């Protein structure tokens, strides 16, 4: 089993770091998504949100930092279609968006 | 937890053989599966992450 853990570990790392996705769990059940690699000029300069699961089982987004005008709208369709795949990836499309406007 | 919601959001199981530099593995998803083999040794974090993410689609 020490090897299955071992891979377990190396796979996060190497997602964390090509994907540039840290995943981070923090009080009251909520996981941290911290997107880095989207400004090309500073690409440790995170973007962020917290997510929820609620009482009902529903994704709930508790926080986002930056602000993104679309995510509570990204709320919405994951509830809709449960595809946490797209969810996550349209999000961090949108914090590219922002990082470009921002310049 | 973590290791398991990087494959629900990416599809990509990696080859944990090779050394660091060798970005490795098949993204699956909703398409037929593809290989992922490259050398990232010459490539900025930014563009490999954005070259990742492109494998993930984003319709809904």
């Amino acid at each position: 089993t020490k090897e299955r853990v071992e891979r377990l570990c190396k796979s996060k790392e190497l997602f964390e770091e090509r994907l540039g996705l840290e995943i981070r769990r923090i009080h009251n059940e909520q996981l941290q998504f911290i997107f880095r690699h989207i400004d090309h000029k500073d690409p440790d300069k995170p973007y962020m949100f917290t997510l929820s699961i609620n009482e009902q089982g529903d994704y709930e987004v508790t926080s986002c930092t930056p602000p993104l005008d679309c995510i509570s709208e990204f709320q919405l369709k994951v509830r809709e279609t449960n595809n946490f795949s797209a969810f996550i990836a349209n999000i961090r499309k949108a914090f590219t968006a922002l990082s470009f406007k921002q310049s | 937890y973590v290791t398991q919601l990087y494959y629900k959001i990416s599809r990509i199981d990696w080859d944990y053989e090779v050394e660091p530099a060798r970005i490795k593995g098949i993204h699956y998803g909703p398409d037929i599966a593809q290989p992922i083999n490259m050398d990232s040794s010459h490539h900025s974090r930014c563009f490999i992450s954005d070259y990742l993410w492109s494998l993930v689609p984003t319709a809904w």
